[PDB]
């Protein structure tokens, strides 16, 4: 019992960890970059105007 | 002495190649769909399908009526499952009893020597109980054979009950009354929907039981044992272990 | 008293199950045991025998049937020797059927 | 064309044969549910060598799987390969021996021998034609060295005709793991000489080199190190299981390697090793495999082979190759340095061929050697032995369950006269 | 500035900014709520 | 099915087993009212039909205030009604009362419940005694039981965690007599005598954990963790597990050497753990510094004889070989000639579970050394020295003669200590 259960369980662990962390980190970074950049752009341009 | 994953110190390069190939293989497996997550979620979604029962135009049961099999809560030993266990297909297939009360598609039995697809059911008369796995579209059947020296149940070693594809006479059950001085007066009466009636086989004359005392750890976590052995007391009436109820959906 | 002080019960100090299960594969490494000894390029079916290739098979098919061209830098007549034939499916002869 | 009976014991051997009985499952295309889902009809040829049959087409091994502790038998059938091993081929007690040889060889490891002896003749008489007996264990404790090297004296009582081959684990020189090693190492070496024929010596200091200096990892562990030993095993008998050019076997290997009734201690190797970064930058051909299998850094024992000589050298090959490039590079390496071979024998290196490497390799080899710098592994034990016997330390674990001092002082007079044989022929 | 806002959301943002004050106020109220 | 029937003798035994069985009911799912994957809680926890686990060990005190405080505490529904044994009178700092009268009056219910536990078990390895050299119940009742059990159950492992009196500072006046007498009557019926102190743990609880003014209840959990990383090998899985026989067969060379010293390496608090780096090397070099011993002795005046590194947690098994290899290249760590191997390593992977809101943090790598040293003969020299000053006046001896035992035990209990230190001096020399 323990064997099968924990085997399947930790396989799940590893796969999930990998995929989830990678995707989330990438998304966060790119999105944050884009938002900050565009916001700064529009605000500075309008203030100058 | 030893640092983390990303900083460019020591033996980083061969390990960068190592998690590069492992990360790419894991993404290939997820893209193809050979991972335990998506296979398991697809299986469990095709089992736990929220589907609908059939209400009854009177109290009585007819054939073709999509009817749950459930065993009532009982008030003998100190190992116990709390209340209203139901009969569920537990694959690995197998059969057991689970703590649920909703029709979810591994619960739902269709009532199948009678002929018409709608016909009133009576005590002491043979019928069959049908269930279907997802996308198979072929009728399974509730079965149990005369006990042999190699065919015994899992935890208890009594007569076992299982599911099979084939058609035989080891598939026909008949349901009687628990009060033992009135069943010969009840041999032909129609059966009401939610009433406590014994279930017995027709070839063995044994009866389907629920063992609330030994547990079957499954993936779903809900636990009991099913078998077929008729139980009687010192007053020689049937115990609360053997009572079964074939409930229908509410209107 | 100090016994009745300190021995107040704790409902909800559930022990973890996870660090033990992860140290198990920290030592073991379950899918890792072909990532240790596999070499070159991943490949599922690569394997065939010498009687079946040279005799019954009649040899490589997509290669040069006659030409053996002598190259520039390395001093060699390769395009027959360099193939080391690996064509087609492996040695099947009808035993899995029986 | 035989079958193979393979014995396993100790806390070691079921963590080594766990990797051994799954490379054989890999090379014959055996899934861990019991059946066969390989690709060719070549693998199915000599499936009988390692796999008896039953109903439904499933193949279960010839496994013998014994240990006093139930510590590791909960771990071998809780692996990926758990329904491939036999149910009634787990034989155990309840207690654990743990570093003594009295209660392995005479009392506590001994009452289960009649529960290993009567499982062998259930299967090893049902096999139609056996080649002999294999064993893998560690000399360092009390269940391999206590039961298996006891049973090695027991099964050679029945059949003298067959061939004993061993996969032993001598203790490491520098950093050891038990204070009572040079008794259990001492007494089982004197056991091994009379009743074993090709004894293979394996170390973990010599394998923590290879996963560090050669293959360039940063966390070498046991599972990373058990598999290079379990690569050797299926790289040994490659010709009783597959066709080729020049087939060899465990009786072909003994004739070309051991000359003598007593000079029968060996030293192994395994050729094609590299990193994970330089996987495509190497060319797996014969001028690369031969260049490293003779080197000291690619050796699985505590041997500096330059300090002595090889009296004899074995080999095997696999893979679709040609023969001239394996005819001259083992002719050059006998020629380029006559300092590292002895002169009175005219040939040294035996050549054997197969057709198929292990799955994933392209071409393969497995170095097997009878050097006389293997006597630098049995000098440190006899240095550690009598510098403990002189203070008579720890001897009341060794009088307390049935042994004497006369089982002691004659268990070094075998180790002395062994080294007194290997030093005659050194130059 | 790249933000598509409902009319009721703009009225609520102005109300929350006036409640926050005895741009910084508008950006802070839009970030918090 | 590898139980450890443990004994707790005296005020010391019950007051340390409170925290020890606290940790055993802590690390599993065991509630403090009997109720509740792994099934390695059946090595200390039986069953019934209600899932109710009841611990399999014996607690004895003739001075029933601590036992009644347990019986009325929070841990009443869990312990058995019978394996907690009281009297109505204490031995009160003498060997005579505990060994001849108050031991004799109530040794039989102890031996009854030991036989009931030992024949309800299936897989007992040995006996583990927690007792006190410096009192009345922990010395007389102790040696009476360790005669009355070694006469019955014969050859079996016997390990004694012993709350030894302190080197300089003290609590009761006439501890030299009641130390020396029970040592002479324990040496012939011991197998391994692990030794701990109290001020030597006060020093470490001041200088490592930075908590000032601690109690016995803050000292007790360090022994309560020491015993748990001692017994952890049966408790969970691992790479190289340890039965009970390997301590007793790896740690003592001779008939009368058996007195090892205990030490426990990674001692630090919660506010400091997150900023210190728990390296294997720094742990094993802290565990050899003589400021980190549980016994106040200096190892530089003598030679080691045998060690036992018992790990726990996320061991990297290459790094343990590297750590022992860099230990072995020092001259401040000395060894005798006859032990050239001189080490043992045991392994388990489960991390140490630490009590909620304690003085310790969630360590991930636990190390216990149970090594023996010839610099415990220096510790025995002082309790022979005090006896030499005291017996010459014949002080205090009437308390000893007035309950049955003669005065002629007092000469042999010094001749025994003289021959024991003769043994310890003749073993640690070189032969040439």
């Amino acid at each position: 019992v323990e064997r099968q259960r924990f085997l399947r369980v930790l396989q799940n662990e590893q796969f999930e960890l990998d995929m989830e962390e990678a995707i989330q980190k990438a998304e966060a970074n790119k999105m944050l970059r884009d938002r900050q950049l565009e916001q700064e752009e529009r605000l500075a341009n309008e203030l100058a105007r | 002495n030893v640092y983390g994953p990303g900083v460019r110190m020591g033996n980083w390069n061969e390990d960068v190649y190592l998690e590069e190939e492992r990360m790419r293989h894991f993404l290939e497996k997820r893209e193809k769909g050979e991972l335990l997550i998506q296979r398991n979620r697809r299986v469990k979604k095709n089992i736990l399908r929220p589907m609908q029962l059939s209400v009854s135009e009177d109290g009585y049961v007819h054939y073709g009526d999509k009817v749950i099999i459930v065993n009532p809560d009982q008030v003998e030993a100190g190992k116990f499952m709390r209340g209203d266990l139901s009969l569920c297909m537990s694959p690995d297939c197998g059969v057991s009893a689970v703590q649920t009360i909703a029709p979810m598609g591994r619960n739902t039995f269709t009532i199948l020597n009678s002929c018409e697809m709608g016909q009133v059911v009576v005590y002491g008369q043979n019928f069959c109980l049908g269930i279907a796995a997802g996308l198979e579209g072929k009728m399974l059947y509730l079965t149990s054979d005369h006990r042999t020296l190699l065919k015994s149940s899992l935890k208890s070693g009594l007569q076992e009950v299982t599911l099979t594809d084939e058609v035989t006479h080891l598939n026909c059950w008949q349901a009687a009354f628990l009060d033992p001085q009135l069943r010969l007066e009840y041999e032909g009466f129609p059966v009401r929907a939610n009433e406590k009636i014994v279930i017995y086989h027709r070839h063995t004359n044994r009866a389907l039981a629920v063992h609330r005392n030994l547990f079957l750890r499954t993936y779903f976590g809900k636990e009991m044992e099913v078998v077929a052995h008729t139980y009687l007391d010192s007053h020689k009436v049937e115990k609360p272990k053997n009572q079964w109820m074939l409930v229908t959906g509410n209107p | 008293c100090i016994y009745r002080k300190e021995y107040v019960p704790m409902p909800d100090h559930r022990p973890d199950f996870v660090s033990r299960w992860y140290s198990k594969s920290k030592m073991e490494g379950l899918p890792y045991k072909h990532l240790i000894t596999h070499h070159q390029e991943p490949s599922h079916r690569y394997l065939i025998s010498t009687y079946d290739d040279h005799y019954n098979r009649h040899n490589y098919n997509p290669g040069l049937p006659a030409l053996r061209t002598w190259n520039g830098q390395k001093l060699l007549w390769l395009p027959e020797k360099s193939d080391f034939p690996l064509v087609a499916p492996p040695t099947n002869y009808g035993l899995l059927e029986q | 064309m035989r079958e193979i009976v393979h014995l396993q014991a100790g806390q070691c051997g079921n963590q080594i044969g766990a990797k051994f009985w799954e490379v054989i499952s890999d090379e014959h295309g055996i899934d861990p549910t019991g059946t066969y889902h390989g690709d060719s009809d070549l693998q199915l040829e000599r499936i009988n060598v390692y796999y008896n049959e039953a109903t439904g087409g499933k193949y279960v091994p010839r496994a013998v799987l014994v240990d006093l502790e139930p510590g590791t038998m909960d771990s071998v059938r809780s692996g990926p390969f758990g329904q491939i091993f036999r149910p009634d081929n787990f034989v155990f007690g309840q207690s654990g021996a743990g570093n003594n040889w009295a209660k392995g060889h005479y009392t506590e490891g001994a009452e289960l021998v009649d529960s290993v002896l009567d499982v062998v003749r259930k299967e090893a008489e049902s096999c139609d034609c056996l080649q002999g007996f294999q064993l893998t264990h560690s000399l360092g404790g009390g269940t391999g060295s206590g039961m298996g090297t006891l049973l090695i004296s027991k099964i050679r009582e029945e059949y003298p005709d067959r061939i004993m081959n061993t996969f032993s684990v001598v203790p490491s020189p520098k950093v050891s793991d038990t204070v009572v090693e040079p008794y259990n190492a001492t007494l089982s070496v004197h056991q091994l000489v009379e009743n074993t024929d090709e004894t293979y010596c394996i170390d973990n200091e010599a394998l923590y080199d290879i996963c560090f200096r050669t293959l360039k990892l940063t966390t070498p562990t046991y599972g990373d190190l058990n598999h290079l030993v379990s690569a050797t095993m299926s790289g040994v008998t490659t010709c009783l299981r597959f066709p080729g050019q020049l087939n060899a076997d465990l009786r072909k290997l003994a004739v070309n390697m051991v000359p003598f009734p007593r000079l029968h201690f060996f030293m192994p190797g395994f050729a094609p090793l590299t990193s994970r970064g330089s996987q495509q930058y190497r060319a797996l051909t014969v001028p690369e495999l031969t260049q490293q299998m003779f080197d000291a850094k690619n050796m699985m024992a505590a041997c500096d082979p330059r300090h002595g000589r090889y009296l004899t050298v074995a080999a095997v090959f696999r893979g679709r190759m040609s023969m001239k490039e394996v005819d001259e590079q083992m002719l050059n390496v006998q020629n380029k340095n006559s300092s590292y071979f002895v002169e009175w024998i005219p040939n040294n290196v035996k050549t054997a061929v197969c057709d198929i490497p292990p799955r994933g390799l392209k071409m393969s080899a497995t170095f097997i050697g009878n050097s006389t710098a293997i006597q630098e592994l049995f000098k440190r034990i006899s240095e550690q032995f009598t510098a403990m016997f002189r203070r008579k330390a720890f001897l009341h674990w060794y009088t307390g369950e049935g042994m004497d001092e006369m089982e002691f002082t004659e268990a070094e007079s075998n180790m002395n006269d062994l080294v007194s044989e290997y030093q005659q022929y050194q130059d | 500035i790249g933000v598509k806002l409902s009319k009721e959301e703009f009225e609520n943002v102005w109300n929350l900014a006036s409640k926050k004050h005895q741009v910084e106020t508008i950006r802070n109220v839009l970030d918090e709520l | 099915m590898r139980e450890c029937i443990s004994i707790h003798v005296g005020q010391a035994g019950v007051q340390i087993g409170n925290a020890c069985w606290e940790l055993y009911c802590l690390e599993h799912g065991i509630q403090p009212d009997g109720q509740m994957g792994d099934d390695s809680f059946n090595t200390f926890f039986s069953e019934t039909g209600a899932g109710k686990h009841v611990p399999r060990a014996v607690f004895v005190d003739l001075e029933p205030t601590v036992i009644d405080e347990v019986r009325t505490g929070t841990y009443r529904q869990l312990f058995h009604p019978e394996q907690l044994i009281t009297g109505k009178e204490d031995a009160a700092n003498n060997y005579a009362r505990g060994h001849y009268t108050i031991g004799k009056e109530i040794i039989d219910l102890v031996l009854d419940r030991i036989r009931k536990l030992a024949d309800q078990c299936t897989g007992l390895q040995g006996f583990l005694v927690f007792h006190s050299f410096g009192g009345g119940t922990g010395s007389g009742f102790t040696s009476l039981l360790m005669e009355r059990l070694s006469v019955d159950y014969g050859k079996k492992s016997k390990l004694e965690f012993s709350i030894y009196p302190a080197p300089q500072v003290s609590t009761a006046v006439v501890e030299p007599y009641n130390s020396i007498l029970t040592t002479h009557t324990t040496l012939e019926h011991s197998d391994c005598a692990f030794m701990v102190d109290n001020e030597a743990i006060y020093d470490i609880c001041r200088r490592n954990l930075d908590i000032e003014r601690p109690t016995y209840t803050n000292l007790n959990r360090l022994i309560g963790q020491i015993v748990s990383s001692i017994t952890a090998s049966l408790r969970f899985d691992g790479a190289l597990n340890v039965d009970l026989t390997e301590f007793q067969t790896n740690l003592v060379p001779y008939p009368r050497i058996h007195f090892p010293l205990a030490t426990y390496a990674p001692v630090i608090s919660a506010e400091k753990a997150y900023h210190e780096q728990l390296s294997v090397a720094e742990i094993t070099n802290a565990c050899f510094e003589p400021a980190n011993q549980m016994v106040k002795c200096d190892p530089r005046h003598g030679k080691y004889m045998a060690c036992c590194l018992l790990y726990r947690g996320d061991v990297v098994p290459k790094d343990v070989n590297a750590a022992i290899a860099t230990i072995k290249t020092k001259r401040t760590i000395q060894f005798v000639d006859w032990c050239p191997t001189g080490f043992k390593v045991g392994i388990n992977y489960q991390p140490p579970t630490v009590v909620p809101g304690g003085d310790l943090a969630k360590v991930q790598r636990a190390v216990c050394m149970l090594s023996n040293t010839t610099a415990i003969a220096e510790a025995w020299a002082r309790l022979d020295h005090k006896f030499d000053l005291m017996y010459a006046k014949r002080a205090f001896v009437h308390w000893y003669v007035g309950e049955g035992m003669e005065e002629g035990e007092f000469s042999e209990a010094r001749e025994d200590m003289a021959a024991l230190e003769k043994d310890y001096e003749e073993v640690g020399v070189d032969s040439v």
